[PDB]
RNA sequence: AACUGGCGAUGCGGGAUGAACCGAACGUAGAGUUAAGGUGCCGGAAUACACGCUCAUCAGACACCACAAAAGGUGUUAGUU
RNA sequence: UUUGCUCCACACAAUAUAGAUGGAUACGAAUAAGGCGUCCUUGUGGCGUCGCUGAACCAUAGCAGGCUAGCAACGGUGCACUUGGCGGAAAGGCCUUGGGUGCUUGCUGGCGAAUUGCAAUGUCAUUUUGCGUGGGGAUAAAUCAUUUGUAUACGACUUAGA
């Protein structure tokens, strides 16, 4: 028998841990933490994405699951080199975080006429789900 | 500033207020704890106060420097002729205490209670549980299931019984009718023992027995408006007193601006309902026989 | 507000006697040019005989980092008044620019010893970047080699007064 | 189908007002999903009507309605000021209100 | 928004959320607090304790039957509090408080119905983790509640009823699913998809 | 201060296994099991090689600290009671009256009873807590053991013993009657 | 007693309440902006943003102002040798 | 003491609505932790996945939603009965096998709308009453006066009295 603990991990912050600023001029953009200033600042990079080379709090931006190998102090175009090579954007896309909020933005951005058609096709599929449902 | 010698306060603030009863007959306030284990019985009886009288009896009571002799006890009489009970009562406990969910009476009720049930009874067309009989009068119509509704819910049952004012020398005729607990077995046991025991007597033969604490809970005996000196036990006040001197002198100070509920006030004494604990029973004893 | 550096250069007033004074130099942390050259006549008031009347300020400039960019300990030597007394200290504070880093310094200030803008003199700020050479703990452990920490008990603010299920703190 | 719902849900909530002093002849409006005066700004210049039923047929109907509109915002929550054509009952504090969405500029 | 708001006391700072609650029925919400008895207040038992032996001591000198009336039950303290936060003597604060509800547990009209939170006033989103608070079912009992055992069997049978039902919707909700699933990857759906639904 | 990171590591026997759940934590091993519920410290665990355990504390305060301290003092005193067992010897200490020490069974509840403690009529009745066996042992005589897997539990009942015991309206010094901790061990010391 | 400013003689907004304090002085209305004071709810206005400190088994909470001292505490925090 | 009283549906008259204009849309516990799915020594278990707000999910097209026809209706959704239940915390609601009808926008059609005149909330879903519209319905008490004294200033209380 083995002596077993629960994992409890959860997103430590680090250099090239890649975060979401949610607030601010960039407001939902991707940067990668260079180095740690404080517990609660960090300088951060998001040449690639469009953040510039600024001083945050990790109480205003949002770290992420995923991160990549980085030097810490590493400037901004080392930065968006190792995120080129990384591909970080790609795996936030494939995140399915990303891909909600991508929906989320589209289903804002919808006007009246494809919110009838949204109704429409939301219908049919109620009827096809309805008759699978009885069938089954 | 300060009294000048202190002195206890007079009569009790527990007490109060020193009101009339709601009613002549002073109900139980709580019953004694339920036990499951134990079998269901009546926690409770009715009897009527029959008078006082004097018994000798030897004490027992090993290291008393008088012991093994005999003493003069005053005793109370009370008349207790079996009260029948008829009916019975459920309460399911919620966050607001002991809520009375139904209750279920018997086929046959006494003109005794249905008197009790009435004021004008001579000029009346007896009409009280006549309907409450036709959903009665079957074997289950709509009865047993009131039972098992209390079966089901009602974690405390009640029986409901009647004295027999007419077995009683009072010129009455109205019977007195009450509330007992049952504090043993389960509720399925409390209801079927109330079933069983619907519509007859309970003895109190059966109920109490002889070396037995209990406690009686009664109305005192009123004595209408009274003033401070006999019903609080204030000092009289002296000869020479102006306008009185049967009060009290001193009713509060200057601050607080009001007189205080505390004060010794003249009003009201006796019928207070009262529980007094701790009477033990020096005989239970029958009337068919000499 | 936030903090700027100047640095304000100025003279006794030329006489006859005396023509082109010493022109002594200051460094200083203002909110703007109206209290840095407050602070300057002040500071010159408190080292040399010379008043705001009897003197000029021939230029005033403000001065940027040089690199506002990248991380830097900061050894700041400052001096302060008390209710009972004055007392020289020494902090160190990890920060990215000199006017952020004497922002830190005075809020530290009003915190820990309820020392105001008024109380607190700045004698020295000191950009450093060496290892074993910052003596505060406070700073030597975020100064420590590969240094990773989570973040536990995330609260996230909602906008909404009401919220439709028992909110998460995972992070 | 079952939405006939031309206008956006608000709730009158209070005069203009200091801490011991309203002023009558300017109401606060929350409106239902405003939270800033970001959409506030939106909602600027917009008809109101204050809708209640009366137990007396007036003019061929037993409802009667007050006129107003949104002029402008009120602090940081989304809250807006609205002038009426008559000042509100003020028994109407927290009623429902309409905002419509006319004059339209969208 | 809704004609009636149902918020379960558990876990929230007795204050803040009745701070929140009469703002919002001054505003012409109407609302029920459940789990008034596992409502929470910040600091310590002892302290809350010694503050209500406070409140407890302040009473008429001349008149106990008429000096405040101190109220033992949690649901009468959080309505206390949130009577305090309203005002009360006037009829705006009357129609406010009447548009109030409080129960100590959820009765069935609200156990069978929805219950939302209030972040701002939740405890641990706002106390700082370690702070010791306490439980307003505890701090009742020890001034005199009488019903914290009866409340705690009801709710322990309800919350075994609710588990069944969420037992019988989960197992409903994922057998929808699966046949979702099944009729799933047809052209209404990879139209709704790409979309944006 | 809020020092970043405070780890701190517990080793484990090859005889014993830990099951850690969010903060209650069980121990098993050849004495049995032992439980601890601690939710009220705010501290993370980990696993390294199934032989070591890292108790971590982070932004932690001086408080957080020591109790940090504490839980890993805590979890290694109930994994030595798994694996070894804590011993409490108590000697009676009396000046005239001997202290009468016996084992009653209350409806089977282990209740230790002390008598003739300064030639009174008192009986001094002490619950034994699970877990713990009382023994009067041979070979040596006014002599109690309390054994046991939970020092808590053990220690506590001793204390109980010494609680009793202790004398009342008399200047202690020269009444030193009365049962006390003599010795505090393992039941497998020195095997 | 001195100088000045006020109250008396004066409302108004703020200090909950108050002759003097803080703002500001006054015809009847409208719009806008502020002063002093404030923005959890009462109560109009950020359960703002940022950095710290504090846990009190009599906390602390905004001048006039409605009180507290000497002394002490590896409680905790920050500061020459 | 010349239809009084209860229950069940209705043109018509409400100090009027503290203020519906699609839905109050139901696990619990924890938060230095959880939810879902899966796999098994069914355990404080391995693995996968989710959150980062409800910006959600249901319901939503039709004279305020008409009239009339078709296509795989093996579905969905209003209305009224008993069978089978569950729910006493304030249950007054939650389900369920059954039969009759409507509607269906799942897809294709045909006819109608106007003139409220450029906008007027432009009127839509509670507690009771009637010399009512009628179908079921078993036809009592209390008070005063008299009396009692376990009561009592008067009231009140405790009884009696065809």
């Amino acid at each position: 028998t083995d002596s077993i603990v629960k994992a409890s991990n959860w997103r430590l912050v680090e250099v090239g841990r890649v975060v979401l600023i949610k607030k601010g001029q960039s407001a939902g953009k991707l940067a990668a933490i260079v180095e740690i200033i404080d517990q609660k600042k960090v300088l951060i990079d998001g040449p690639k994405a469009g953040v510039p080379r600024q001083a945050i709090n990790l109480g205003q931006v949002v770290l992420t699951p995923l991160t990549f190998a980085l030097p810490r102090g590493a400037r901004t175009a080392t930065v968006s080199k190792k995120w080129a090579a990384a591909a970080v954007c790609e795996k936030w896309a494939a995140s399915s975080w990303a891909k909600k909020i991508a929906q989320r933005e589209r289903r804002a951005a919808l006007t009246d006429f494809e919110r009838f058609q949204v109704m429409v096709l939301r219908k049919q599929k109620r009827y096809t789900v309805k008759k699978a449902l009885a069938k089954a | 500033s300060h009294r000048k010698y202190e002195a206890p306060r007079h009569g009790h603030l527990g007490f109060l207020p020193r009101k009339r009863a709601a009613s002549i007959r002073a109900r139980v306030k709580a019953f004694p704890k339920d036990d499951r284990s134990k079998p269901v019985a009546l926690t409770s009886f009715l009897g009527y106060k029959a008078g006082m009288t004097t018994i000798v009896r030897d004490l027992d009571r090993p290291g008393s420097k008088f012991h093994k002799r005999e003493v003069v006890e005053a005793v109370t009489v009370v008349d207790t002729p079996p009260v029948v009970v008829v009916g019975v009562v459920g309460y399911v406990e919620t966050p607001r205490g002991l809520r009375s969910l139904t209750t279920v009476w018997a086929e046959h009720l006494s003109d005794e209670v249905k008197r009790r049930f009435y004021k004008n009874w001579y000029k009346s067309k007896k009409k009280a549980f006549t309907k409450y009989s036709a959903k009665y009068a079957q074997d289950g119509a709509g009865i047993e299931r009131e039972l098992a509704r209390i079966k089901k819910y009602a974690s405390v049952v009640r029986v409901l019984v009647h004295t027999q004012i007419r077995k009683t020398p009072l010129a009455q005729k109205k019977a007195h009718l009450a509330e007992i607990q049952l504090n043993g077995g389960s509720i399925s046991e409390k209801v079927d023992w109330a079933r069983e025991h619907f519509e007859k007597t309970v003895a109190v033969d059966s109920v109490f027995e002889q070396n037995e604490m209990i406690d009686a809970i009664a109305v005192t005996k009123g004595h209408g408006f009274e003033g401070v000196t006999h019903r609080w036990g204030t000092k009289k006040l002296p000869r020479k007193t102006h306008r009185g001197l049967r009060k009290v002198a001193c009713i509060g100070a200057w601050h607080p601006a009001h007189v205080m509920w505390s004060v010794a006030r003249a009003g009201q004494r006796g019928y207070h309902s009262r529980t007094s604990i701790n009477h033990k029973i020096y005989r239970v004893g029958k009337g068919d026989d000499e | 507000a936030h903090f700027k550096e100047y640095q304000v250069i100025g003279r006794r007033l030329p006489t006859e006697s005396v023509p082109e004074p010493k022109l002594f130099r200051m460094r200083i942390f203002a909110s703007n040019e109206v209290i840095a050259k407050s602070r300057y006549w002040y500071f010159l008031q408190k080292l040399h005989k010379v008043k705001k009347a009897s003197g000029e300020i021939v230029s005033i400039n403000q001065i940027n980092e040089a690199h506002p960019t990248k991380v830097k300990n900061f050894g700041v030597w400052v001096r302060y008044d008390s209710r009972s007394g004055t007392h020289n200290m020494y902090k160190e504070i990890r920060d990215v620019s000199r006017v952020a880093a004497v922002e830190t310094l005075y809020q530290d200030m009003a915190a820990r010893h309820r020392a105001r803008f008024r109380s607190i003199h700045i004698l020295k700020v000191a950009e450093i970047e060496k290892t074993a050479d910052v003596k505060r703990q406070y700073v030597k452990q975020f100064l420590t080699k590969d240094l990773k920490f989570p973040l536990p008990h995330r609260v996230q603010k909602s906008t909404k007064t009401f919220s439709y299920k028992r909110p998460s703190t995972f992070y | 189908a079952e939405s006939h719902r031309l206008y956006v849900k608000g709730k009158h909530l209070s005069y203009q007002r200091s801490k011991r002093v309203n002023n009558p002849n300017v109401s606060l409006i929350k409106i239902e999903g405003v939270a800033t005066p970001q959409d506030a700004q939106f909602y600027l210049g917009k008809r109101i009507a204050y809708v209640y039923r009366a137990s007396k047929e007036v003019r061929g109907s037993k409802i009667r309605v007050m006129w107003g509109k949104v002029t402008r915002t009120h602090g940081n929550s989304g809250v807006v000021r609205a002038t009426f054509r008559n000042n509100l009952p003020a028994k109407t504090f927290g009623a429902s209100v309409r905002i419509f969405l006319y004059p339209s500029n969208i | 928004v809704e004609p009636v708001v149902v918020i379960d006391g558990k876990g929230h700072l007795v204050g803040r959320l009745a701070s929140v609650v009469a703002k919002q029925l001054l505003n012409g919400q109407k609302i029920v607090v459940v789990r008034a008895e596992e409502l929470n207040i910040s600091g310590e038992f002892f302290r809350n304790k010694l503050k209500y032996h406070d409140f407890l001591r302040k009473a008429t000198a001349f008149n106990k039957t008429r000096g405040p009336f101190h109220f033992r039950a949690p649901s009468r303290i959080f309505y206390k509090a949130l009577r305090g936060m309203v005002s009360h003597k006037t009829a705006r604060g009357k129609a406010a408080l009447e548009r109030l509800k409080v129960f100590e547990g959820i009765p069935p009209p609200y156990d069978k119905k929805k219950r939302v939170v209030v972040p701002q006033a939740l405890r641990v989103l706002r106390l700082k983790p370690g702070r010791k608070y306490t439980t307003l079912g505890k701090l009742s009992t020890s001034v005199g509640w009488k019903y914290e055992d009866v409340v705690a069997k009801l709710e322990a049978k309800r919350k075994v009823s609710s588990a069944e039902y969420y037992a019988k919707k989960r197992a409903f909700t994922k057998k929808v699913a699966s046949a979702n699933a099944t009729a799933a990857e047809s052209d209404v759906a990879k139209q709704l998809a790409a979309l944006g639904y | 201060m809020k020092y970043i990171q405070t780890e701190q590591q517990i080793e484990v026997p090859e005889g014993v296994t830990v099951s850690i759940k969010s903060r209650i934590v069980k121990v098993v091993g050849p004495r049995g099991t032992l439980t601890k519920n601690l939710k009220h410290i705010d501290v993370t665990f980990t696993k390294v090689n199934n032989q070591l355990i890292k108790v971590a504390v982070h932004n932690g305060g001086r408080k957080h600290v020591a109790a940090l301290r504490t839980v890993k003092s805590l979890v290694d005193n109930m994994i030595t009671g798994v694996t070894k067992g804590y011993k409490y010897k108590m000697r009676y200490v009396y000046a005239h009256f001997p202290i009468n020490v016996n084992i009653v069974e209350k409806d089977g509840a282990k209740f230790i009873e002390v008598r003739n403690f300064l030639g009174d009529k008192k009986i001094r009745n002490v619950p034994v807590r699970d877990g713990v066996t009382i023994e009067f042992s041979t070979n040596v005589k006014d002599e109690i053991v309390l054994s046991g897997n939970s020092v808590e539990d053990v220690s506590q009942n001793a204390a109980d013993l010494q609680q009793i015991c202790r004398v009342r309206n008399k200047d202690i010094r020269k009444f030193l009657d009365g049962i006390y901790v003599s010795h505090k061990g393992f039941i497998t010391e020195d095997l």
